[PDB]
């Protein structure tokens, strides 16, 4: 039972994601395509 | 949204546009013409054939 509630302790930790940004910004805004239109006109 | 739609499909179709001018300009497709025609019963009374 510790296991089965301790899979849900990283993912809320990992809702932040990246929050860091320059060509870090737009690598950020690529790999993720939901960030902006350029990124959803390259991923089309 | 439809303003990524909009850019994208303008985006295409001048990728499409670039794309079938290179296809139109590129390739030469020009083999001229062969073979001989052949013989029909015009031929035989011309004067090319006499002896």
């Amino acid at each position: 039972r510790r296991r089965e509630n301790a899979e849900r302790l990283q993912d809320d930790a990992d809702t932040d994601t990246a929050g860091e940004s320059a060509r870090q910004r737009v690598w950020r805004a690529f790999e993720n395509p939901h960030t902006s239109t350029m990124a959803l006109v390259f991923y089309y | 949204w439809k303003g990524i739609a909009i850019a994208l499909l303008v985006i295409l179709v001048i990728c499409s546009l670039i794309v079938t001018s290179v296809i139109l300009l590129t390739p030469a497709e020009d083999n001229s013409l062969s073979q001989k025609k052949k013989v029909t019963v015009e031929d035989l009374f011309s004067e090319d054939f006499k002896i």
